[PDB]
């Protein structure tokens, strides 16, 4: 299974994931992106069922955009957290059911960063940093290491760079690189792609 | 508990010439262990110029022949012509698919002349899927005549022979021994033997008398 | 005048006027004749052109391997009722395997046509058919109605001035059991050239005949397969 | 048989009036008299029974309705139309005791079997 | 569970225990298994707790409702109806099992109701876990027609021996006694056994353990 | 369960045992299996308990219905097709052996054997349940064309009184019903009056 | 039937919809209803149509309903009706809390009833709300 | 049952194999596996024949219906996420389909997988069947991005003899496509007897 | 009908000149147990067509009301049509065809013979919708046992009188009979010739046991 | 089952003025904690907490689902919730799902607004009712919870003894439990007041 990992620091979040799109033994893709830009200040990262994700991230995707169409004010990111769960939630019980695990980062202007994370059988539950996919294992226990609630944006990618580092040691799969994205006041900013060169 | 299918044998075989369509079946209609009757023809005339074969699970063969000269007339009185053969083959493809969920069991051989007035064969799986060929076997004995088929009209693994057509008289006296030879090793083939020639003229019915044990 | 704005409401004089109208529609449609011997059915239609630059509209509609029809109404309503005669006998193909007896095809055209004058805002066909048929009775030809009735012929005709025909008709009736195939449609195109003006004449690019007979599933003939059966043909003197 | 009329047959008319609730009014005020006055620890509903012989049996039908345990009612107007309420109150008086295990209050009942 | 009826010459004398249990531990020593339909129809549950309790409000509210429109008391005929009708037709994942006595104008009836919709028309019924033990109890002691005294007394002794050979079975009996003119519905009617009293004082006060925060919020 | 009807010239003769078992462990001792269906026509309940009361009810409904709309008491011929339509239609949910025997005004008395299957056949005389089995050869010499309503009595008691012998799941007190253009007339045989055959 | 029909949702050869613009003239007879904005607060302010010396109060108020925890609106013209529309609104404000985890935003409640005023002006043949 | 599809700069090639078995039998050695869906798309068919047939030639018709009405052709990226959506709505029903479409659009040229599992991914290279990953290895080494148009369709060739020769359910025929910027054309049709002959000596 | 109840077994038929004839023994069996001694496996479907039913008896039963009402519906527009005998036989074959899609069958087989414009006429049905006319026919396990003796003899002269039919089907109840362990002593023999549909009462069959001494010596 | 999925626990007591409901803080996925705090106890009204644990994804879908009735009964109708009926309320919200049921077991501590008496009670994961006068449990740890409050109790105790009481038996039947633990929360409500003290529990 792939990799997200989301870090809430004091005025911004940060999250990362792997660009694999592996089916069988090969990897079809390798610069292969899993966030979803749903507005100007919300990531929805998805990963889990290879359909699922990509049926379940533009349905979520085209009701926010609808939603600040109508209106004019994008959701906050505690609505948007809020508004996923609900529709995993319902197609819980029926017949098709969504099997995805989420994360969603977002940076509200009153309520600062928040980072939410989505079991895939649609329990909520705000967090200072969290991950999935079998690299959780490994790197949850280097953040609580090094994590402390005020940490600035360059200890936090130096703090990412032990967890990435981490999964080219001990892990089994192959994840050479990690898109990178960093949410705040200012919106989505892509910096620099953690890579780890095999050549 | 209940099986829906039950497997009737049956053999079918078609060549397709340069201006004439061979279609040929055994008529043996066996299930299980037993001979349920010995003549039954798998070979049902459509239009003038196009013969299909059924062959497989007998339920079946009578229902999807029932369809397609159902939706044959259907199409006569919309478009106030016959339909062609490169036609038939497309529409039956539909027709199997629609039954994806439950199939139709049934190989299907068509032959006839398409608008050219050449021979054109084509070879349907149960759930609808065809290419044009020169000759197909399908059935139960469709792994014994499909290599001697390869051999004669196919000219494969040969080498210094002229490769002159087919011709209608080489066809017919082929047909007849590769059944001929076929009976001998399968079980499900045998007791009677409908050749259908379809030249530009109609279509001629030759019965032929293979072994019945 | 009230009672005319619904199949729904009765008139005080016990008629329905809507039933009445639609039949008018019939009278608007094109001269069609139809007879029988005792081995043909013949339909024998007049088509019409609207136009110097125009083709005719077909009256003769191939429905089975053994039963015609002539519609004479709004054309859109007789493919209406025509799809639904296809789709009948092709059903009785499909379950017993034998050609549906025209007696009993009649009957479910009875069946459909008069749900739709006894519902609320819904109309009556337009149209009236003449049904050639030939099944193991011998021959048929069938008169049917917007009102919903119908009739066993032993030959009939609808359409405009179609009563001219039915006079030629009733003076011959006797002499149609003994004909061979070619008299019978000299009979019926003599009564069909009594339904024009007196100016012209039937040509070939207007006539369409359809035979049904013991041996010879129901057929059609257009332009120049209807020159066998105008050549020969009397001539009529004023 | 039929399907039914779809079309609302209370219309507004060009003075801003809805006609039909107009005339059930003038109904309502040819209705037998009934008063209620409400006491101090309970509530009287009376009311003028109906019969025009000797031969009605006076106690084969009532004009007095129980709801529930703790409800009633009269009316004044059409007793077809009387027969109706009482039987759809009864049932959403029930429908309220099945989801809550509570006699229904007086201001529910009387804001629904309203909005009927 | 044990819950058990008698026919008396008077009426009827529903009898249950109080132990539900969850499992193997005991969820509540309290349990009222004898439910009110009608003010004339008892109703005794035994099987899957939670579905007699929705079956049984669910009779009770289509029989007070058809009791107003008749105007008189409702039969146990048509509780013993509308009860069949409404298992059946759930083909059995309902598991409710029912003692459903009444006294009518006809005289007194009792009726047990089985999952499935089986209903037997008896003069004494048991259900539930430790039911055989109660018919044991009855099939010796029964004599048709007795005193409002030796049915009480019975139908007691019979969820007695219930209560102390079954497990799921347990502490109070409740006893319903159904007559033509009363309907004296006891809760409880025995205590058969009480735990004893602690010991010691095991508990201890002013800042046992830990805290890290306090939060204090008044209200009005 | 073991019930039985059989035919003599006046009317027929029913007769049932009574104990349902569940299992191993018997329920109701007295069971009544002789429901009338009408006023001179009887069935007998065998199988499922709760399945054949379902049908049983749901006949009455129509076949009382339908005798009103006539004016007519009904024929045993009817009340047996409407047991067949029922046990047809349902014969996956189901599993009801009935035994309908009643007297008609205008064919005698009559017997409809209507096993699980949804089959109708007329019959002699009938017998059902699960402990029929054990007497088919007892019933089998011991009937005799041509009855009076005295040796019939005797006769179902007889054989009924062999099936609770061997059969497990008969037992208790006997129920007869002897049906005549008369009435019914319905006796219970129970002590003594079981005729014995120990040996 | 055709007869009986009011036709209800259809133009006028003028260009307007007759039945919504008689609603505005019944709705010129409830009593008077304003509302003034402030910078501290916002106020209703209705004066009681029906008033007696029998006439009894139970409620908080007779005109002002509740609709969520922070919105309170006044209604005028049939009452009747009145007692749908607030029930609309109540379960509207509900459904939004049952998504979005928020109290609904002001603006999105009042657009939300007035598409089911607005549907029965459109098709149907419903009188509409007055 | 191998197809390669490789996106270059003078374009997309698109090879396939023929092969196509019944079992342990094979059933015709010419099934086409490239199919000509417009004159400016291309599908592959690898999963079942009957799924991979009926749904191209059903994006076809999809395919012919957009371009008439909004007056343009049809994006590739726009073709492929119509023929994921039919698809995913059949989910776990059981079929097979692994498709590629390719074509050549207002973004260039442009390359699509579509897989039964709802799987829609652009990429340059891909590899789908019994023989994928017998291919992957002898394209990857040979891969440019920059090659000559005589290069490439050696290096297609190349990649699916070498699939065939070790795969067992793939063989028969070579069929070669190349996408250019109006249209594609049919490059060739070899044979993996020939091939054999031109690669061994 | 998942799983058949009550069921016959077998039913012979056989064509010859001017009229077929089929028989079928009248017990129909419960399990091993034998028990409702005097059904009637044949049926009279109008005036020149007949259907022996094996298969589940109930089933059975309802083509029986199908058929009826499905017949005298044909005769009460006395039009001068009828339902032949090739015609009620396609009809089967669709009835069993759509009750085995929706997983859900009759599961009887069944030989329809008829007799109509001077030809005869034998179907067969199965439960799957298989169907074919042959000049012979046996259901169940009849199609091992009586079908070779009238493969046999119609190899020899297709051709069979009146009287060599009925001979040739009650030398095939004997067979049945003996090695087969549903069967029973009474059956019915039923003819189509153009006089109609005649139904012989409960034959016996004659049996010797000879062999019961050759079992020692 | 799969209620043990996430584990949890709950516990309500009642005092004789005063009513305490506690719970664990924990949301873990199997073994695999994930966060520390995720709030099992609701509040519904004032003096009216219901405490949902079991299934995750229920305890939010049971309190938003229970949240939408309740306010459109306390807006619906003036009265403010009775604690008696927010029971037969979330009895009939978990019934009408009765095949497929939720995998939640409401708790509900709380006092009477028209007088103060206190009230609890549990609910079965398909919604039948229990009134207690004790303590009422749920939980992966109800076992664990039943043992310690039946000699931990007395049948009277003040807002200052109750609260030691839930506490110390909240502390040692959760630290019994695997998959629970890791802070308890206990609100404590009397007629004044509601007081909500977090106990510090082992991390581990």
């Amino acid at each position: 299974m792939e990799y997200l990992i989301g870090i809430q620091g004091p005025d911004y979040v940060l999250v990362a994931s792997d660009r694999v799109a592996a089916s069988n033994i090969v990897q079809m893709k390798d610069d292969h992106d899993k966030m979803f830009k749903m507005s100007e200040k919300i990531l929805l990262l998805c990963v889990g069922e290879a359909g699922d994700t990509v049926q379940f991230a533009e349905y979520i995707q085209k009701n926010v955009q609808l939603y600040k169409m109508r209106n004019g004010y994008e959701l906050s990111p505690t609505a948007a957290a809020n508004f996923t769960r609900r529709n995993l939630a319902d197609c819980l019980r029926s017949r098709t059911p969504y099997h995805v695990n989420l994360l969603l980062a977002g940076y509200d202007e009153h309520e600062g960063p928040a980072l939410y994370y989505m079991d895939y059988l649609a329990a909520l539950a705000k967090a200072p940093f969290a991950a999935h996919g079998y690299g959780a294992f490994l790197t949850l226990s280097i953040l609580d290491r090094y994590y402390t609630p005020t940490i600035s944006r360059e200890r936090a990618v130096e703090l990412l760079r032990k967890c990435l580092e981490e999964l080219q040691k001990r892990f089994i799969l192959n994840l050479p690189t990690f898109s990178v994205r960093i949410i705040d006041k200012n919106g989505i900013h892509d910096l620099d792609n953690i890579s780890f060169p095999k050549q | 508990r209940f099986s829906p299918y039950v497997f009737n044998g049956g053999t079918i075989l078609a060549i397709a010439g340069e201006d004439f369509a061979i279609v040929a079946s055994d008529t043996r209609l066996s299930e299980g262990f037993s001979i349920h009757t010995r003549d039954s023809p798998k070979c049902y005339k459509l239009t003038d110029k196009t013969v299909i074969g059924c062959s497989g699970f007998h339920g079946d063969c009578l229902t999807l022949t029932k369809i397609i000269e159902a939706r044959l007339k259907m199409y006569k009185h919309s478009n106030n012509k016959a339909m062609t053969t490169g036609a038939i083959a497309a529409m039956l493809s539909t027709i199997l698919y629609s039954r994806r969920f439950f199939p139709y069991y049934v190989y299907n051989i068509i032959g006839g002349l398409d608008e050219e007035g050449k021979g054109a064969v084509y070879s349907f799986d149960p759930v609808g899927s065809y290419q044009r060929d020169s000759f197909k076997a399908g059935g139960s004995a469709s792994a014994m005549l499909q290599p001697l088929l390869d051999n004669q009209v196919g000219f494969k693994n040969m080498q210094n022979v002229e490769h002159v057509p087919l011709s209608l008289d080489r066809a017919m006296r082929l047909v007849k021994d590769v059944f001929i030879s076929a009976a001998e090793r399968d079980v499900y083939t045998g007791d009677a033997l409908r050749i259908c020639i379809v030249t530009k003229e109609g279509i001629r019915e030759e019965t032929v008398s293979l072994r019945k044990d | 005048n009230q009672y005319d704005n619904d199949v729904t409401v009765w008139s005080p004089q016990g008629r329905i006027h809507q039933i009445e109208y639609a039949m008018e529609a019939v009278k608007q449609g094109s001269a069609t004749v139809g007879l029988k011997s005792k081995t043909h059915a013949v339909l024998v239609a007049l088509k019409r052109a609207q136009s110097e630059l125009a083709a005719h509209q077909k009256k003769i509609l191939h429905v089975d391997n053994h039963i015609g029809i002539s519609i004479a109404g709004l054309t859109a309503d007789a493919r209406l009722l025509c799809n639904f005669m296809r789709q009948e006998c092709l059903d009785s193909r499909f379950v017993f395997d034998r050609p549906l007896p025209v007696s009993r095809l009649v009957s479910l055209i009875g069946s459909k046509t008069q749900i739709p004058t006894q519902r609320y805002g819904r109309r009556p066909y337009g149209v009236g058919l003449l049904i050639a048929g030939y099944d193991d009775m011998g021959p048929h030809i069938f008169q049917t109605c917007p009102s919903a009735n119908y009739f066993d012929c032993r030959a009939m005709s609808i359409g405009a001035r179609s009563q001219s025909a039915r006079t030629y008709l009733e003076r011959h009736m006797s002499e149609f059991m003994e004909c061979n195939l070619n008299e019978l449609v000299k009979h019926g195109l003599r009564a069909l050239r009594e339904t024009l003006p007196a100016e012209q004449d039937l040509t070939t690019k207007n006539v369409s005949i359809g035979i049904v007979g013991k041996d010879l599933e129901f057929t059609i003939y257009d332009d120049d397969d209807v020159s066998p059966f105008l050549e020969g043909l009397e001539e009529r003197p004023q | 048989a039929e399907r039914g009329y779809s079309f609302s047959l209370t219309t507004f008319s060009p003075s801003g009036k809805l006609v039909q609730i107009e005339y059930a009014l003038a109904a309502v005020a040819g209705g037998a008299p009934s008063v209620g006055i409400k006491a101090a620890n309970g509530v009287v509903l009376a009311t003028e029974k109906k019969q025009k012989s000797i031969l009605y049996d006076e106690r084969s039908v009532h004009k007095v309705e129980p709801i529930t345990k703790h409800i009633g009612l009269v009316y004044s107007g059409m007793g077809p139309d009387y027969r109706v309420l009482v039987h759809r109150a009864r049932k959403l008086a029930q429908q309220y005791y099945l989801v809550y295990q509570e006699p229904i209050p007086t201001a529910q009942l009387v804001q629904r079997v309203a909005s009927v | 569970t044990t819950i058990a009826g008698v026919v008396y010459k008077d009426g009827i004398v529903l009898g249950a225990d109080t132990r539900a249990t969850e499992g193997m531990v005991v969820a509540d020593k309290n349990c009222s298994k004898i439910h009110f339909i009608s003010p004339n129809i008892y109703c005794c549950g035994a099987g899957t707790a939670a579905d007699t309790d929705m079956t049984t409000q669910l009779i009770s509210s289509n029989l007070e409702l058809h009791s107003l429109s008749t105007g008189r008391l409702p039969r146990v005929v048509t509780a013993n109806r509308m009860l069949k009708q409404m298992l059946f037709r759930y083909q059995g994942y309902i598991g409710a099992a029912l003692v459903l006595g009444g006294v009518d104008v006809t005289g007194p009836h009792l009726y047990s109701i089985y999952p499935h919709g089986s209903t037997d028309k008896l003069p004494y019924v048991t259900m539930g876990s430790g039911s055989l033990a109660a018919m044991a109890v009855f099939e010796d002691k029964f004599r048709p027609d007795m005193e409002e005294e030796e049915a009480k007394n019975l139908v007691s002794e019979a969820i007695a021996a219930g209560i102390f050979n079954d497990l799921g079975s347990g502490s109070n009996i409740d006893l319903c006694v159904i007559s033509k003119n009363k309907l004296d519905f006891l809760r409880p009617y025995t205590v058969p056994n009480k735990k004893g009293t602690r010991l010691g004082r095991y508990r201890c006060e002013k800042g046992t353990t830990a805290v890290l925060t306090e939060k204090i919020t008044p209200l009005e | 369960t073991t019930i039985m009807a059989v035919q003599f010239d006046g009317g027929v003769v029913l007769g049932a045992d009574s104990r349902t078992t569940t299992g191993s462990y018997i329920a109701n001792r007295v069971t009544d299996k002789l429901t009338p269906i009408h006023d001179r026509i009887f069935c007998c309940r065998s199988g499922s308990a709760a399945d054949t009361q379902a049908v049983a009810d749901a006949v009455t409904y129509q076949l009382g219905f339908h005798s009103i709309e006539l004016n007519e008491p009904p024929l045993v011929h009817t009340a047996a097709s409407l047991f067949k339509e029922m046990c047809y239609r349902y014969r996956e949910d189901l599993m009801a052996g009935i035994i309908i025997a009643g007297w008609d005004p205008q064919e005698g008395g009559q017997v409809y054997s209507v096993p699980m299957g949804g089959m109708m056949v007329r019959q002699s005389f009938a017998i059902g349940g699960s402990g029929s089995s054990y007497i088919y050869g007892y019933v089998d010499a011991t009937y005799r064309e041509g009855m009076t309503k005295e040796e019939c009595l005797q006769f179902t008691a007889n054989a009924l009184a062999l099936a609770m012998e061997r059969d497990g799941s008969s037992g208790g007190v006997i129920r007869l019903a002897a049906i005549a253009e008369s009435g019914v007339e319905r006796q219970v045989l129970l002590g003594d009056q079981i005729p014995k055959f120990a040996v | 039937s055709r007869r009986y029909d009011s036709r209800t949702t259809i133009f006028s050869p003028e260009g307007r919809l007759y039945q919504v613009e008689y609603a505005m003239e019944a709705i010129g007879h409830a009593g008077t209803c304003l509302g003034i904005l402030a910078n501290d607060g916002v106020l209703l302010a209705a004066e009681r149509r029906n008033i007696h010396k029998l006439l009894d109060e139970v409620f908080f108020s007779e005109k002002i309903y509740k609709l969520n925890e922070d919105m309170a609106c006044s209604v005028a013209g049939i009452t009747s009706d009145a007692n749908v529309l607030t029930n609309e609104l109540r379960l509207i404000a509900q459904r939004y809390l049952l998504q979005y985890q928020e109290p609904i935003p002001c603006e999105q409640l009042v657009t939300a009833l007035c598409d089911i005023k607005q549907a029965y002006t459109q098709f149907g043949g419903k009188r509409p709300f007055g | 049952t191998t197809t390669l599809a490789f996106k270059f700069r003078h374009g997309v090639i698109v090879a396939a194999d023929s092969r196509a078995t019944a079992g342990a039998y094979i059933a015709s050695q010419t099934v086409k596996k490239v199919i000509e869906i417009n004159p400016y798309l291309l599908g592959t068919m690898a999963g079942g024949a009957a799924d991979c047939s009926f749904w191209e030639r059903l994006l076809a018709r999809q395919c012919r219906i957009y371009e008439l009405r909004n007056k343009e052709r049809i994006s590739v990226a726009a073709a492929s996420k119509l023929l994921a959506n039919m698809v995913y709505q059949y989910k776990g029903m059981g079929l097979s389909m692994g498709t590629m479409i390719c074509g050549w659009d207002k973004r260039g040229p442009g390359l699509y997988y579509v897989d039964s599992e709802g799987n829609r991914i652009s990429g340059a290279t891909f590899s789908v069947g019994s023989g994928s990953v017998y291919a992957y290895g002898v394209m990857d080494r040979g891969y440019s991005y920059d090659l000559e148009v005589e290069q490439a369709y050696d290096l297609a060739r190349r990649a699916i003899y070498q699939a065939t020769y070790r795969d067992a359910y793939s063989g028969g025929a070579v069929n070669l496509y190349h996408v250019r910027e109006d249209g594609w054309i049919r490059v060739s049709s070899d044979n993996v007897a020939d091939l054999h002959e031109k690669y061994s000596g | 009908t998942q799983n058949p109840m009550v069921t016959g077994t077998s039913v012979l038929g056989v064509k010859f000149e001017g009229g077929v004839v089929i028989a079928a023994d009248m017990l129909g069996s419960y399990g091993s147990l034998a028990r409702f001694r005097n059904i009637s496996r044949i049926m009279r479907v109008n005036n020149s067509t007949m259907l022996g039913a094996s298969g589940d008896y109930a089933d059975f039963q309802y083509l029986k009301q199908v058929l009826g009402q499905m017949v005298i519906d044909e005769e009460l527009l006395g039009d001068g049509h009828s339902y032949s005998p090739r015609a009620i036989h396609s009809w089967l074959t669709r009835a069993m065809y759509s009750r085995r899609s929706k997983m859900n069958p009759l599961w009887n087989t069944m030989v329809i013979g008829g007799y109509a414009d001077g030809e005869s006429f034998l179907g067969y049905v199965d439960m799957l919708g298989v169907a074919y006319e042959a000049p012979s026919l046996a259901t169940g396990y009849g199609a091992y046992l009586a079908q070779p003796l009238l493969r046999e003899v119609l190899e020899k002269q297709p051709v069979l009188s009146q009287t060599e039919a009925r001979d040739l089907v009650e030398r095939c109840m004997r067979v049945l009979y003996y090695r087969d362990a549903r069967s029973y002593n009474r059956f019915q023999i039923a003819t189509v010739t153009e006089k109609g549909v005649e139904i012989e009462g409960p034959l016996s069959t004659e049996t010797n046991w000879d062999i019961a001494h050759m079992i020692s010596g | 089952s799969i209620m043990s999925y996430n584990g949890g626990a709950v516990m309500a007591m009642k005092g004789k003025n005063c009513v305490a409901i506690a719970a664990d803080r924990r949301f873990g996925i199997q073994a695999q904690m994930v966060t520390t705090d995720f709030q099992k106890i609701f509040p519904m009204g004032d003096r009216l907490y219901i405490g949902l644990a079991g299934l995750a994804t229920d305890v939010q879908t049971v309190a938003q689902r229970l949240k939408f009735r309740l306010n459109l009964y306390e807006l619906k109708e003036g009265r403010q919730i009775k604690p008696y009926t927010l029971m037969s309320m979330v009895a009939n919200l978990l019934y009408e799902k009765r095949f497929g049921p939720y995998y939640t077991e409401p708790v509900i501590a709380g006092l009477d607004p028209k007088t103060f008496k206190p009230f609890i009670c549990s609910l079965d994961l398909i919604g039948c009712p229990m009134v207690t006068d004790d303590f009422v449990v749920s939980g992966t740890c109800a076992e664990q919870m039943y043992g310690m409050c039946e000699s931990l109790w007395e049948p009277n105790m003040d807002p200052d003894h109750l609260f030691e009481t839930i506490s110390q038996a909240m502390l040692n039947a959760v630290d019994r439990d695997a998959v629970s633990g890791m802070g308890v929360i206990v609100h404590i409500i009397e007629k004044d007041k509601i007081t909500t003290r977090t106990l510090k529990a082992r991390m581990d």
